[PDB]
């Protein structure tokens, strides 16, 4: 079912020949830009048409068109690992009232890493 | 003999090319980089001062 609404920007997101990006990392800015690929290659190129001049930044993974290359989006770097995407957890069932006991250590902990982040101001 | 350079693309392939006018001689040095056409494999461009480039990890601070 959710196909089929889908389908109809297929004549547009899919047979257009933008969408096929070769990705790279820019190595040198001239403010004229290097950017080395994934197959050891290496090439110049200058703005996009919607690319800004101020989002090319060094050291930054700038995807490119696969025929003709042209800085065509930007895209957050370190795209290699994937380990530390799952070391992010979400919710832990333990909660702040589990720890059993009055004793200060609790109050300690708080301080120092709950109160800058709740209150910064104080 | 004639004046000629020989590159090397960093796809490892090897083209002999005579040597264009907008280049000189003196100023290329072997273990160079510069820029090639994709089709006729000519040099159009020169060395803007640089070569290979910083890798990885290169801190520039004012």
């Amino acid at each position: 079912a959710p196909s089929h609404l889908w389908d109809i920007m297929g004549d547009r997101q899919r047979l257009g020949e933008e969408h096929p990006l070769q990705v790279a990392r820019c190595t040198k800015i001239i403010k004229k830009y290097v950017i080395n690929l994934k197959q050891i290659a290496k090439f110049v190129v200058g703005l996009g048409e919607r690319v800004s001049p101020t989002d090319i930044e060094e050291g930054m993974r700038v995807g490119v068109d696969r025929s003709k290359y042209n800085i065509e989006l930007p895209l957050p770097p370190r795209i290699d690992p994937s380990v530390t995407m799952m070391t992010v957890e979400e919710k832990p069932d333990v909660t702040y009232s589990d720890v059993g006991g009055c004793k200060d250590q609790i109050e300690k902990l708080r301080e120092v890493v709950e109160l800058p982040l709740l209150s910064p101001e104080r | 003999v004639g004046k000629a350079a020989v590159v090397k693309t960093s796809s490892r392939q090897t083209v002999f090319l005579p040597m264009v006018g907008l280049v000189d001689p003196d100023k290329l040095k072997p273990n160079d980089l510069v820029g090639v056409n994709k089709d006729s494999y000519l040099i159009l461009d020169t060395l803007p001062s640089e070569f290979d480039s910083r890798v990885k990890a290169m801190e520039v601070d004012e």
